[PDB]
């Protein structure tokens, strides 16, 4: 039909890549693209599940759908699909991500040039706001309960292999290998999944510092005043 | 050349102070300070991380390993032969663990712990090396892009494939970082440091107790996107 | 029937009006509205020639649509419709301006999730061997960019503190200190801190020579070749 | 001829040392440059070491006949090897930029202190120690190249200034004891000085 299947297909594919906490790069968007995502979404019977809870969700959080475990693991199975990656790798924890994320975009003004923002704070367990410390001590005690899976005594030296043919073979593979973009996506990644797990446990954390605190703290004792 | 020889002389005199030096401080500065020679000692440190995992006896590739929920004792050992790789860089003297630890892997959400994938503690004299199975996992199924965004401002080895190991490498720095303040002192620092990490500036000057060592991130510095 | 017509509609009366009267109003509007209106006039075939007009207006407002006198008449009756409003203030004209203010609407960045902005300092290393005007011409272009602060322009005649009490007090007590030493320190301190600055920018510096040329020539040539 | 040189060249040092005083600063020469914050001090150190050697250079005129300006950078990418004042003429008016962490670096170099040559009154006043005198001498030197170069580009056009940058050898084009060039000993004419290099 007019709208284009190839397009906004794949427009939405990058949405809810990026959306949904799956994918790393980051493209610059506009209002329009989510419109054709939105659009890709209910030319498609099979993801009209995702586009009707993107409906409800236009309005307010007052009201959440009630699904049975079928809808649940159809739509599961779409999600899927549309990412093309390793099934089981989104479950419930991404459809929550990505409808808050959708959620807050639907809302708010339209501002001049993006807002920059992560979605953790009002996103789950709307029933309260519990200190991160005591959840620390209370998960640790689980933690601490039972079943050590391992006892190494003696302690097993390292293996090292001082042939420089493939020592300098494994260097001549990593020629290709850019660092500055590798470890761009490390960091990225490994702060995206802390992030998500800080969500998840509904703990509080100190986004603009504790983390800067981290970079900076160390960076600063590496070269100055270190004394 | 071996010899720079320096001479002041004087009108109407010719006693002078000759004074010879040698290349060694102007060429050791020339070749560190190249970016050439720390992307090197970059590369070698990750071709050594490789080695010993490829000497580890495991033949199977890096996610592959942390696919299998059933048995834990790989990625068990993943764990424990990455923090010997960490002491062994910042203590080259020392090699073994001295101490018989024991790995409680769980795949639960209460035992998940937002910012410490890797908590270790201690429990009456031997030691606990928390493994969170559910966050790492998510941490390396992210699909790192690999497209060319340098933005610089024969094996089956990748792009992606290496950057998951050095994202683990980079939770393992972290992970070394709170174990050996945890040993250095009292069980209460190691807490507060998980709380704050301010202990970062007590005790890993580059002296004796801490020698220099990269660690990887002073390579590249990093920052946050506030406002 | 899934889809509720009337609140789309009635937002989209709003919405149109605001964009063909020319009153953006970007605090009044969201998304929200702009995907109901989008969705609505999608909804009936009327609308399929509007959609298919503003197609094009997502990305690419350079190019001018090829299309016939009867299409536009029949657009004029589509556009006469939808808002409702007489045709003696709507033209083509407007529909025009209207179509650019949902392209500028629709091109609005939104908002991200952030980034580890990894761009940062990478010290320039060249890791070959550098000239010296190529390095003079290129980091003059960087030294001009911007920030003159000091405004000393006036012009004033230099201060002095004529009185010989303060110069014989002082001249007096530089007896003991001998001239050799100190020019033999100057001399050693400027060899040294240029040899430490072609280290730090690997430039190709005469080894030995250049600062030779000057001590000799402006000695000499200082002492005789006067002319 | 040593001893009545010698007596001019403590004399040049000391009017250096009583000018740097009557500029009225209360913050050190070491800590002058030390702060990074404020580059009014610094800048003012330079300007008036220019006006000093333009002044014992030139005696006969007494006012500035130029408008200058200064900016201070403190980055690796700027510093230039080797001419840390980075001194050019910017519409209209001359500007003086200055690399502040190479000088810091100058004036921070375990300065030698022993004599390896081999060969009522008095109580509190002015004291001296060798480290500053060294400083200050390392100092006038290097603003000396800065007036030398810049001498080179006002007798010249901007190109031949920028083939002097390449080359130095045009300093003794015309720098000689002439009626327009008055003498002096410029302050590193007393003692000729060359390298053993291999």
């Amino acid at each position: 039909e007019l709208i284009n299947m190839r397009r906004y297909r794949n427009a939405a594919r990058k949405l809810i890549h990026h959306y949904s906490l799956n994918s790393t790069s980051s493209t610059e968007y506009k209002i329009s693209d989510v419109v054709m995502t939105m659009i890709f979404l209910l030319r498609s019977e099979k993801y009209h599940s995702l586009f009707k809870l993107l409906e409800t969700t236009f309005d307010d959080y007052t009201c959440r759908p009630q699904m049975t475990q079928v809808q649940t693991d159809t739509l599961l199975d779409a999600v899927r699909s549309l990412l093309e990656m390793p099934s089981t790798t989104i479950d419930l924890t991404t459809v929550d991500i990505m409808r808050s994320s959708f959620a807050r975009c639907f809302n708010s003004p339209i501002m001049r040039y993006a807002k920059i923002v992560l979605l953790q704070n009002v996103a789950l367990q709307r029933d309260k706001r519990t200190t991160l410390e005591e959840l620390l001590i209370e998960r640790g005690e689980k933690i601490q309960m039972l079943q050590p899976q391992q006892y190494i005594n003696s302690g097993t030296e390292i293996p090292f292999c001082d042939d420089a043919e493939f020592l300098n073979r494994l260097l001549k593979h990593i020629d290709p290998y850019p660092l500055s973009r590798m470890y761009y996506n490390a960091a990225n990644t490994m702060f995206y999944t802390t992030m998500e797990n800080y969500a998840v446990s509904n703990c509080k954390f100190n986004i603009e510092d504790y983390n800067n605190i981290f970079k900076v703290m160390e960076n600063i004792r590496k070269h100055s005043n270190k004394n | 050349c071996n010899k720079v020889r320096t001479v002041t002389e004087i009108v109407n005199s010719d006693e002078k102070i000759q004074k010879t030096y040698e290349l060694a401080e102007f060429d050791l500065k020339n070749l560190s300070s190249l970016e050439s020679y720390e992307t090197l000692k970059i590369k070698l440190a990750l071709s050594k991380y490789m080695a010993m995992l490829s000497t580890l006896e495991m033949t199977q590739p890096l996610l592959e390993i942390f696919r299998n929920k059933a048995d834990t004792r790989q990625i068990a050992a993943v764990v424990f032969s990455t923090l010997a790789f960490i002491h062994n860089r910042f203590h080259p003297l020392v090699t073994n663990f001295t101490n018989k630890m024991e790995f409680v892997v769980t795949e639960t959400n209460d035992t998940s712990i937002p910012g410490e994938p890797i908590l270790f503690t201690e429990n009456e004299g031997v030691l606990l090396c928390s493994v969170d199975r559910p966050s790492i996992v998510k941490m390396l199924s992210r699909e790192f892009d690999t497209e060319a965004l340098v933005n610089f401002e024969d094996f089956s080895i990748t792009e992606v494939e290496a950057t998951q190991y050095l994202t683990l490498l980079l939770t393992v720095e972290h992970a070394y970082l709170h174990y050996y303040i945890f040993k250095n002192y009292g069980v209460f620092e190691y807490c507060k440091s998980l709380t704050d990490h301010s202990l970062f500036t007590n005790k890993l000057r580059s002296t004796m107790s801490t020698k220099t060592s990269n660690l990887l991130l002073s390579k590249f510095k990093f920052t946050i996107e506030d406002f």
